[PDB]
């Protein structure tokens, strides 16, 4: 009745359609469990929306500061409010926006009111979709904003993978490796520098140090799981 | 009432003719459940069309190219002008992607017979698939299957039966006297009896592993034949 | 009707065929009492849970060790991790009983008394511990994903993979142990230097399995 991710096949029973981007895909049958669904569904919006501001942010500043490696971004940075002020402040404004989305999926309506000011409250709404105050502007039709929301935000969390793993292949940004790829499309591709077969296994190195140095303490670096590639 | 494959055999009870090219032949009764009869006969058609492609590139490449060997054509020193060294990881990652999608629609026709018939992008476009293996369509632009089709199923699938025989007969006769299948069938009218296998079949010519832009590829022969 | 081990052999009365993995394979009658039976299924997926966590754990640490990546071998690992990191072993070692021994009497008293650790006593804990069948706890905590709180036949299905990948990972810790006593090498040279020469180099030619030979 609706496109799924494999044409011609069947989707799983408990998959029917209701969710935005629903295309019956759940070989394992994570989803069976509706009390799980609803848990896994939050995460997914939630896990699709850092990934996109985070792939378009990784963008813009290879773009805006080319001088900078978005790897590299964290001990490159220098402020005056140094790395603990900046992770206080960090802890505590994270840690009160995630107990109140916490508490909206726990016990849904009952963070709704505005703590400080009595006279404004979120209206009723569904799980992961806060409307009022965090949507000024819909566009269009929200089921259909909705559809976009989660395509885009399925792919922008490939892309952050691809960022990551190009990163420790070849150790420059995306547009920097991308480039790289059209200068010799046959000679870069993951296939063209790595390769196993029995009895010899050939993989790239781990661009990024194994240690870095930061304020007088050493930061380990790894690549993610270096011993398992290609 | 038609001809088995030996005099005085009977036919299987599950082979009644069919199929194209029925001999009542399955000695090992791999196709008495009806499901897997299914699918052994699509492999048999790939293996068997597979096959005629190999026969029909190495006849043809030997005589365009004489001087180049077909055992040795993967090569990437022995490719083409255009194609000479070129990167053998980047040659293997187009064959990957292209492949791995026309197989996969290939096997969900056989999953779900007649559910990928159309085209995923321009909608409308469609091939009549009347039988598993056979799409028809685009795949049979000159109209030939709008015909007597058994008839030519059963030669599809007598050629290539004797396609995939004389494919390995040039695998099995490269590694035993090291030339192309012309070459042999000359070395053989040369000398008849001074050049047959009675004396070839003890050598193996293919050594045991080849570098390849770096990467050592092992290499074996069909049986333990003197290196 | 079901396959059995021995083709051709009737099973055993005592194996019905409703648990994972029934072969019909108990040639000594060890578990023919109901009873017996039950603790020792739980036996089985308690030892083959922790050779799949010891295989994966092994097979992983000798990866890293082959591929140069300064991993110990697994015979060697115990040693180098004590004195690396100035670890006390009778200390590491009473807290592991410690750990392992709340853990383990835990689900002891469970087989014995099914359901009596979901009480609340613990820390007022109490559907998490109720569990679900002899030797498969489930719960928010044990089954967080809940896989087998949704489709029956699904569950089902993961039973008879989870002990078909326990008794092999079974074989393979045995294997380890073996291997190592042969040759005095990790598993990954084993099986490299296996590769290299499949003819010449397997347990018929390491000198120590075939005597005679
Ligand atoms: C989404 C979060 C996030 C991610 C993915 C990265 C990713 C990266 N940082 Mg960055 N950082 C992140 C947040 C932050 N970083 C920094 C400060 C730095 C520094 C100073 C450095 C990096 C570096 C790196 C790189 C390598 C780090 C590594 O391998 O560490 C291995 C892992 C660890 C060292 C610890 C892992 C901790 C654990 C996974 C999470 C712990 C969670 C907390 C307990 C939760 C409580 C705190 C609050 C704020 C949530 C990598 C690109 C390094 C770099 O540039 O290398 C080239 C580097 O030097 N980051 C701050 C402070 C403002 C962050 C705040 O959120
Ligand atoms: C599954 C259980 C298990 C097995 C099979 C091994 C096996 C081994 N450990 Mg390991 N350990 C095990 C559990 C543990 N080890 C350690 C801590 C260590 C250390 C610190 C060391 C080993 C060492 C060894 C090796 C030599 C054993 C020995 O000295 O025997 C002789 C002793 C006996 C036969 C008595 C056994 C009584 C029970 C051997 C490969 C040694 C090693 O790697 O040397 C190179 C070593 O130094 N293990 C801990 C943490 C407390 C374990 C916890 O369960
Ligand atoms: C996932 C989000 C994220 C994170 C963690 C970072 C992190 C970083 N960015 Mg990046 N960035 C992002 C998104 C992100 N960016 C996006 C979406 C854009 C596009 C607009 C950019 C554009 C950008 C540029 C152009 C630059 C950085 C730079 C930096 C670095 C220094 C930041 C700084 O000095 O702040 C200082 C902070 C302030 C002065 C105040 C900022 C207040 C903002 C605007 C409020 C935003 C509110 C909003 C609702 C938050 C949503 C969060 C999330 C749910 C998406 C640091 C590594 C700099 C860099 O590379 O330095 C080496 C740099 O030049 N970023
Ligand atoms: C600072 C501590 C530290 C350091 C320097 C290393 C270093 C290493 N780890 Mg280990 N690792 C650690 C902690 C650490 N690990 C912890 C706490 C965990 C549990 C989460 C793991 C889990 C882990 C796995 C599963 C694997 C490694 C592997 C590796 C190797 C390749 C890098 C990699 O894939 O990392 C990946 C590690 C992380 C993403 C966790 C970093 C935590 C800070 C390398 C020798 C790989 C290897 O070759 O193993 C044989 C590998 O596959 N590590
Ligand atoms: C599936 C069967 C198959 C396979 C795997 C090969 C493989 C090969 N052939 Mg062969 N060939 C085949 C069938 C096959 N051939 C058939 C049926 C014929 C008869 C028409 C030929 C006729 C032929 C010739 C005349 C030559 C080869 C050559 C080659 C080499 C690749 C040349 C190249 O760069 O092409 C690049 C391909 C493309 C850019 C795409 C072409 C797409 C169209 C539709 C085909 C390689 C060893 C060449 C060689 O060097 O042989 C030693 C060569 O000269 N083949
Ligand atoms: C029972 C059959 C049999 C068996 C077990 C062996 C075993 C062996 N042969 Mg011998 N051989 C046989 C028959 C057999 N041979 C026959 C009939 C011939 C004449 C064609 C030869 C010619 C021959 C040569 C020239 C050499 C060996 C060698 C070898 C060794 C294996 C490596 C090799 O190159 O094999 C190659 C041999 C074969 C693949 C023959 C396969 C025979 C099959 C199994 C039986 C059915 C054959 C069938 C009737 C068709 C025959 C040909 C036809 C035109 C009439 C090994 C000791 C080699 C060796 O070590 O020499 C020192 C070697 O150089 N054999
Ligand atoms: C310690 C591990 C262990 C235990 C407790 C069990 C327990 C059980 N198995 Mg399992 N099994 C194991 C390991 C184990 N198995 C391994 C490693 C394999 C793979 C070879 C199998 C393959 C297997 C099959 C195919 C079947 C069972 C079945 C059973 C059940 C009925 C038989 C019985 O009562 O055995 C009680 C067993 C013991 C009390 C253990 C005795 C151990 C002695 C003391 C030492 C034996 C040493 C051994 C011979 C060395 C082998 C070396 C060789 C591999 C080279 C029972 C729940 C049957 C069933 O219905 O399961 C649902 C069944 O069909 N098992
Ligand atoms: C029951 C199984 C088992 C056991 C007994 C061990 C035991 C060990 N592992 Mg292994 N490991 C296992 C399973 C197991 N592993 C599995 C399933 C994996 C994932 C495939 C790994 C991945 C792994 C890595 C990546 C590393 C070890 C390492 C170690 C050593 C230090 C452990 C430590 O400091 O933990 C304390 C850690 C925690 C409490 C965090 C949780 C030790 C010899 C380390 C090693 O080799 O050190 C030399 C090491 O780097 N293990
Ligand atoms: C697919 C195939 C060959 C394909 C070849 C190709 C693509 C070759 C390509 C290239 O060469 C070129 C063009 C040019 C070269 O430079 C490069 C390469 C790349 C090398 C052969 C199959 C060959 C397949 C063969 C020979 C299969 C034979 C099977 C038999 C006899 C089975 C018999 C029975 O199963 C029955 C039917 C019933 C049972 O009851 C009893 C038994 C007896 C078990
Ligand atoms: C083989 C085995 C049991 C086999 C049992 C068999 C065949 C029983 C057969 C029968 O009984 C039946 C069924 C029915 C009867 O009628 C007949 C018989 C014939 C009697 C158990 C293995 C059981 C194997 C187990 C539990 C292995 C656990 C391994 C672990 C925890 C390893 C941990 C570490 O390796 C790491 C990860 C890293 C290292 O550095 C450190 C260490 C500590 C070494």
């Amino acid at each position: 009745s609706r496109p799924l991710w494999l044409p011609g096949s069947t989707p799983p029973a408990h998959l029917k359609g209701d969710l935005p981007g629903d295309f019956g895909f759940d070989p394992l049958g994570l989803g069976a469990n509706a009390e799980s669904l609803k848990w896994f569904k939050e995460s997914e919006l939630v896990h699709s929306r850092w990934a996109m501001a985070a792939v378009a942010g990784i963008l813009v500043q290879e773009i805006v500061r080319p001088d900078v490696f978005w790897y590299n971004a964290g001990k490159e940075v220098e402020s005056p409010l140094g790395p603990l002020g900046l992770l206080a402040v960090e802890f505590f404004l994270m840690h009160w926006v995630e107990v109140r989305r916490w508490q909206d999926l726990r016990k849904p309506g009952s963070v709704d009111q505005d703590p400080i000011f009595s006279q404004y409250k979120l209206p009723p709404h569904e799980v992961g979709y806060p409307g009022g105050v965090f949507a000024p502007f819909i566009p269009g039709d929200l089921a259909e904003l909705k559809v976009k929301e989660i395509k885009n935000g399925r792919l922008a969390m490939l892309a952050f993978v691809g960022f990551v793993m190009a990163a420790q292949v070849t150790g420059k940004g995306p547009i920097a490796a991308l480039q790289e790829h059209l200068a010799d499309p046959w000679g870069t591709t993951i296939f063209s520098k790595a390769a196993v077969v029995p009895g010899q296994a050939v993989a790239p190195p781990c661009k990024i140090p194994a240690s870095v140095s930061y304020k007088g303490i050493e930061i380990p670096t790894p690549c993610f799981l270096q011993g398992l590639w290609p | 009432d038609r001809k088995l494959w030996a005099p005085g055999v009977v036919a299987p009870e599950y082979l009644k003719g069919d199929l194209a090219g029925d001999y009542g032949w399955d000695p090992l009764g791999l196709g008495a459940d009806p499901t897997a009869l299914k699918w052994y006969r699509q492999s048999e058609l790939q293996h068997a069309r597979w096959a005629m492609l190999g026969v029909a590139g190495v006849l043809v490449q030997e005589i365009v190219k004489p001087d180049v060997y077909f055992y040795e054509a993967g090569l990437p020193q022995n490719l083409p002008e255009p194609f000479t060294n070129i990167n053998m990881g980047g040659l293997l990652a187009w064959e990957f992607i292209l492949m791995h999608w026309v197989e996969v629609r290939r096997w969900q026709d056989y999953k779900n017979f007649g559910s990928v018939n159309e085209d995923p992008i321009f909608k409308g476009n469609k091939v009549p698939n009347p039988e598993m293996g056979y799409p028809g369509g685009i795949f049979d632009p000159f109209g030939f299957s709008k015909g007597n089709l058994k008839e030519l199923q059963t030669k599809e699938i007598k050629n290539g039966r004797l396609a995939m025989i004389a494919y390995m007969a040039f695998i099995l006769q490269a590694q035993a006297t090291g030339k192309g299948p012309l070459a042999a069938l000359s070395a053989h009218l040369s000398n008849p009896f001074g050049n047959n296998i009675l004396k070839n079949i003890g050598t193996c010519t293919v050594p045991h592993s080849v570098d390849v832009q770096g990467l050592t590829i092992p290499l074996t022969c069909l049986w333990p034949g003197s290196q | 009707v079901r396959p059995v081990w021995f083709p051709g052999n009737p099973p055993p009365a005592h194996l019905d065929g409703s648990l994972a993995g029934d072969y019909g394979f108990d040639p000594l009658f060890l578990g023919q009492e109901p009873q017996t039976l039950k603790w020792y299924v739980q036996a089985e997926l308690v030892h083959g849970r922790f050779a799949m966590l010891g295989a994966a754990g092994i097979i992983l640490t000798s990866i890293g060790a082959k591929v140069g990546l300064g991993f110990p071998e697994w015979y060697d690992a115990g040693k180098v991790v004590v004195e690396k990191n100035n670890i006390d072993f009778p200390t590491l070692m009473v807290i592991q009983f410690y750990l392992m021994g709340w853990a383990e009497t835990k689900r002891w008293y469970d087989f014995k008394n099914p359901g009596s650790q979901a009480d609340g006593s613990f820390l007022g804990f109490t559907e998490e511990f109720k569990g679900l069948e002899n030797g498969y706890p489930g719960g928010r905590f044990f089954d967080p994903m809940g896989l087998s709180r949704g489709d029956a036949a699904k569950y089902q299905e993961y039973k008879q993979k989870e002990v078909k990948n326990g008794r092999l990972a079974m074989i393979a810790c045995l294997g380890f142990a073996a291997q190592y006593a042969a040759t005095g090498k990790g598993p990954l040279d084993n099986l490299a230097d296996h590769l290299a020469d499949p003819n010449h180099v397997n347990f018929a030619t390491n000198g120590v399995s075939i005597p005679i030979a």
